[PDB]
RNA sequence: UGAAACCGUUAAGAGGUAAACGGGUGGGGUCCGCGCAGUCCGCCCGGAGGAUUCAACCCGGCGGCGGGUCCGGCCGUGCCGG
RNA sequence: CGCGUCCCCCGCGAGCGCACGGGGUCGGCGGCGAUGUCGGCUACCCACCCGACCCGUCUUGAAACACGGACCAAGGAGUCUAACACGUGCGCGAGUCGGGGGCUACGAAAGCCGCCGUGGCGCAAUGAAGGUGAAGGCCGGCGCCGCCGGCCGAGGUGGGAUCCCGAGGCCUUCCAGUCCGCCGAGGGCGCACCACCGGCCCGUCUCGCCCGCCGCGCCGGGGAGGUGGAGCACGAGCGCACGUG
RNA sequence: GAGUGGCGCGGACGCUACGCCGCGACGAGUAGGAGGGCCGCUGCGGUGAGCCUUGAAGCCUAGGGCGCGGGCCCGGGUGGAG
């Protein structure tokens, strides 16, 4: 129920949203995972440009 | 940046510039006084009248 | 100096309180070298603490 | 203040070397524990 | 070489000292003149009556300038209009007292809060002890005791009310600065009547305590003061 | 039993700043001393403003410290601000200004000082003028803030030109029934 | 900080600051934006006027880049180019005017709000307002169109 | 400065010791040993310390020198006074009055030294 | 480790208005003060003692300071010259 | 209660001491005490006097013949996430912010990027939309009218904290006379803010005349006066944190 | 308030300025709101040259206290590792 001058706001949480919560504890490990692969590729494409 | 550049308000407040432009310190402490009566105390009545 | 002692460090006997040492210290490879430096800068009483 | 004193540099034996660094303006930044 | 400023600081102290003596003598002689007034005031009312009585006529004396209003009822279960008039009289507590000078804009207020006040025409001795014993001044909106004349002289000195006696003269002989002299006085914190109230709820006429008691406020002022 | 309403017998002003910063709190200790001791009513108003919240001392734009100092009978006078001086970029020429502010934005510093102006703090304003004599005490616009457009008479009340709280404005976000004679009514 | 909160000062009470008569029940007004035309009408009328109903034409596949036209006023037109140019414009003898490419700095229209300082310009702006034209011509300049 | 690094220390120093509705300061050069601006023995330019000797008997007087204050090692000159009580309490009065060296701590230093010479006096 | 409810036993106390309760004292305890000749502190006045023993005076040392205006450094959210 | 002098009827003497004098002292004393007495407000048990119904709860009202509770231990209930609002703290400030990406034990941290500011929000609004999109008056060249020209030019009124000016006056055997400080009749600049009046931009309506041109039209621009707008009128926001709803 | 004019080496306390001091007035309270906790709990970063097998936590108590209160500190007994 609206109390006073508020914003007529509509949250999109009427579905079973808690099942499909994508958390980002992967992020710092992912940035290392991508970086390790980027290095290992650059050393493979040996005298060639790293960026492609 | 600094909000104030001289942080020492020991030296600022006893600088000749500030000390010149104050009033006199009212350091004397005035406690409450008893109400003596007209007919009880004669020389309280001699002070008022 | 006052803040570092209020933080709790035993710097009573430290030389200067921005304790800047030579770049010979970055050449060190053993702890016996690292110990002797902190004895001579008199930071060791903080390691002892 | 805005003065920057002449910071000595100490030899590995704990005694003063000849060299002096000027105290960086970093060390005269406002002390805000907040 | 300090020989100047030694004596100059004494010359100040003597000028401060001799000035208080002149102020003391004024306070002494203003007090002696009001004695001479109160005599002539008290005497001429008996005089005008005797010459009325000799001729066979009546001296209807001056309808009184000055009333002393005491709140007799409590703070609980009170009308909104009665609450307002009692708190414009500064009677915000049971057995609080204020002097209220009579007119049309006084009595039509006092008759509207009749059941909650015992009031009447105070004496000279009643105005004395109320000002001497129970005398407190509203100085910096604080209830400070009138123990030296320099508290009345500092607040009321701009109206030439410069001692305890000038205040009493200003109240009793309702002066041109009665308002400022009476509003200076904090509403008097009087004790419960030592002897007993007759009946709080009913009017004084019907063997009660409430309303106008013309000469008889003074008996209960001495019962309460 | 005294009929006193204890509703309004606590005054709800600041008697210190809520901030715990020690450069602002040392400025208060200085103007605690000056305000009560110096009879000047300047230092009292400054002390009050040193307490006040971020919103209550809003940023005075440089182009107000131009305009309100250009005014007649204000030559060789120091503009005193308890907020901050922000560099207004839609002013071109900048005069010599004597400035007292808690902060100055790094743009407005380089603007004022280059144009033969001087910037002070409140420890300096103290040593220069302890009574704050020969000072223009300025303030930024307090009703400047976006928040005051939503305040007052409610939006959807006759002759209330008040901004409503809308998620995101457009053509189909509170435009119909209470805003058009075609759709129901119009306030 | 759970310790700074109101919940900690409501240990020892009973209702936990939600009334003794009207208890903290689950949804006693309906969920979300319910009763907007029924029992929450007065809130919606007083605070959200226009909420119910249609207006205007539906535009199905609206792309926000076709209707991209970011505007700069004449108030801050000189801030697009370096302060050196405004200095070098006045002092030099030729009467050469500096070019303010308004599209280079990322605006497509020049609106005419500010007092424009009395020295010439050439403004290579994509669109112009009618006043913004008159102000630049008044100071003595060009309103060069560009695409 | 003194008034600055007080506002950091006042509530969060390692020497500050709060319990039993009482506050103290266990600093090397606090005398009266209480949490104060005046008596704080780190934060002022001029600081008077009164400590008992490294041997059994006497009082050492720690005068914080004016020059090297960012130099912790050379910042204090220590002078041990092993004399009679009346002339120990005199020497400390003369070090403070007749050098003008922080004269607010003139009487506190004499009261401390007095309570140190009383301490190292044998109990019956 | 061994809490409370609850029970036993021992010790002390009391018991016809169910018990318990608040306020006010009295009584008996258990324990404590580890009570039970009852404060130290200056300064001064007298007595009989002791001690390497003050003021002053040099001599080296160390610090504070201001020297209206000694010399030289060094730093400038200070400029003005190349 | 002097006189050195100014006239209406005939600027500081020294001491002493008592006190109905800005809240109590005595320069008065007196019994007692090592195996049985001294102190101990509380706490243990008991007795007496007065008071005294059983709590939680919904309720107009509960000690209720209203409901829950035999007793004790442990467990046990306004959370976290998202959004929004407003207050407050911090940073920067017409900007602001890397949050996504990238670069280099604690550390899955921290530090850095700016030709990573894409993008978000703010800096511009209004309109259904096409779209449009935020001061002027003067002095002249042809008692005027659109070009030609020139300088100064972001309102006004009222109230306004703060400053500003200073008619006069604040004393040592005079009296002039200057430097500072302080007070002040009265007078001005007026911050923010508020009310008011005019202005400007967008929508629409009414009345009306004049401009522009590679494309002279069912073209484009402009004016005076009403009115609709979540606007302008020398920016305040952005990020973060905390609190409450 | 300033200028040229006619012997004895001495003086309490204080001011954690978020501190300290002074003076007047006032004090019911459910729902409810706010403030202050040197109130308590369990973990983290600091710090206290903290305490602890010469005895930690816990637990018991007719022991001594403190605080308006939430609670807390001591003494004794038990206990064995924080």
């Amino acid at each position: 129920a609206p109390s006073r001058n508020g914003m007529i706001l509509k949250p999109h949480f009427h579905k079973d949203w808690q099942r499909r919560v994508a958390t980002w504890f992967n992020q710092p490990a992912r940035k290392i995972r991508r970086r390790k692969a980027r290095q290992a590729r650059a050393r493979r494409i040996a005298p060639r440009p790293a960026a492609g | 940046m600094h909000k104030m550049l001289n942080t020492d308000l020991s030296r600022i407040l006893k600088s000749p510039e500030i000390q010149r432009a104050l009033r006199a310190p009212r350091k004397k402490i005035h406690r409450r006084v008893l109400k003596k009566n007209p007919l009880k105390n004669l020389r309280i009545m001699l002070k008022l009248n | 100096p006052a803040l570092v002692m209020s933080k709790g460090h035993r710097i009573e006997e430290v030389p200067e309180l921005p304790l800047v040492v030579e770049d010979k210290v970055e050449g060190y490879k053993k702890t016996k070298e690292a110990v002797l430096l902190l004895k001579k800068l008199k930071a060791w009483n903080d390691i002892k603490k | 203040a805005c003065a920057r004193p002449l910071i000595s540099v100490y030899s590995e034996k704990g005694e003063s070397s000849g060299k002096n660094v000027t105290l960086p303006a970093v060390f005269k930044a406002p002390i805000r524990p907040d | 070489n300090f020989a100047e400023l030694k004596i100059k600081r004494l010359r100040k102290k003597f000028a401060q000292k001799m000035l208080r003596k002149a102020r003391r003598k004024l306070i002494y002689e203003k007090a002696k003149h009001y004695h001479k007034e109160y005599r002539q005031m008290y005497r001429t009312e008996i005089r005008m009556a005797r010459m009325a009585r000799k001729a066979g006529n009546f001296y209807v004396p001056a309808e009184p300038k000055l009333a002393f209003v005491i709140r007799i009822r409590g703070i609980n279960g009170v009308s909104p209009k009665v609450r307002k008039v009692l708190q414009l009289l500064r009677l915000r507590q049971i057995f609080n007292g204020t002097f209220v000078k009579l007119n049309k804009a006084s009595i039509n207020m006092l008759r509207i809060v009749e059941p909650y006040i015992a009031w009447g025409y105070p004496n000279l001795k009643s105005v004395n002890e109320l000002i001497y014993k129970r005398g407190y001044g509203k100085i910096n909106k604080k209830r400070i005791a009138l123990t030296d004349n320099t508290l009345i002289a500092r607040s009321l000195g701009k109206y030439n009310i410069i001692c305890m006696e000038d205040l009493i003269h200003e109240i009793y002989t309702v002066g041109k600065h009665f308002k400022e002299a009476n509003n200076f006085l904090w509403p008097f914190k009087l004790s419960s009547p030592r002897g007993g109230m007759k009946k709080k709820t009913t009017h004084f006429v019907e063997g009660g305590d409430a309303g106008n008691r013309e000469d008889q406020i003074n008996r209960l002022i001495r019962r309460m003061n | 039993g005294v009929d006193i309403l204890h509703n309004k017998d606590r005054k709800v002003w600041r008697k210190e700043p809520k901030s715990q910063d020690m450069y602002l709190r040392l400025l208060v200790k200085l103007y605690r001393f000056l305000a009560r001791h110096t009879n000047s009513t300047f230092n009292q108003v400054v002390l009050k403003r040193l307490f006040m919240s971020r919103t209550k001392r809003p940023p005075l734009s440089l182009s107000r410290v131009i305009r309100k100092m250009k005014l007649p009978d204000r030559e060789n006078k120091t503009a005193v601000v308890v907020g901050t001086i922000t560099d207004d970029v839609r002013v071109q020429e900048v005069p010599k200004l004597k400035v007292c502010a808690l902060r100055v934005t790094s743009r407005a510093h380089s603007r004022i000082l280059k144009a033969e102006g001087k910037i002070l703090t409140f420890h300096q304003l103290a040593l220069d003028s302890p009574k704050g004599r020969g000072t223009v005490l300025l303030s930024g616009p307090r009703k400047g803030r976006e928040v005051y457009q939503h305040f007052g008479k409610a939006p959807g009340t006759p002759h209330s030109h008040t901004k409503p709280y809308v998620r995101s404005k457009g053509r189909k976000f509170e435009r119909a029934r209470g805003r058009r004679a075609s759709w129901g009514y119009k306030n | 900080p759970s310790r700074l909160r109101k919940t900690r000062k409501l240990r020892g009470h009973v209702s936990h600051g939600h009334g003794r008569i009207g208890k903290h029940r689950k949804h006693p007004g309906g969920r979300g934006n319910a009763g907007g035309m029924h029992h929450h009408r007065i809130n919606f009328d007083k605070y959200h006027p226009g909420y119910f109903g249609k207006v205007g034409m539906r535009h199905y596949h609206l792309k926000r880049n076709q209707s991209f036209c970011p505007t700069v006023n004449l108030d801050k037109l000189w801030t697009l180019v370096s302060e050196q140019t405004r200095v070098n414009a006045a002092k030099n003898k030729t009467g050469a005017a500096p070019i303010i490419d308004v599209v280079r700095s990322g605006y497509y229209k020049v609106l005419g709000k500010g007092k424009l300082p009395k020295q010439p310009v050439i403004v290579k702006a994509k669109f112009f307002s009618r006043r913004a034209e008159e102000k630049i011509k008044g100071v003595g300049g060009a309103c060069v169109l560009v695409a | 400065s003194a008034h600055l690094q007080w506002m950091v220390v006042r509530n969060c120093s390692s020497f500050l010791i709060k319990r039993n509705k009482q506050t103290y300061s266990t600093e090397p050069n606090n005398l009266k040993a209480r949490n104060s601006f005046r008596y704080n023995g780190l934060i002022h330019r001029k600081t008077v310390g009164v400590e008992p000797a490294a041997d059994g008997k006497g009082v050492v007087v720690v005068m914080k020198r004016r020059s090297g204050q960012r130099k912790p090692a050379t910042s204090y000159v220590r002078t041990t006074i092993n004399k009679n009580a009346r002339a120990t309490l005199s020497s400390i009065r003369h070090m403070i009055r007749k050098n003008k060296y922080h004269p607010d701590l003139r009487m506190a230093a004499i009261r401390r030294a007095s309570a140190i010479l009383r301490s190292q006096k044998p109990v019956m």
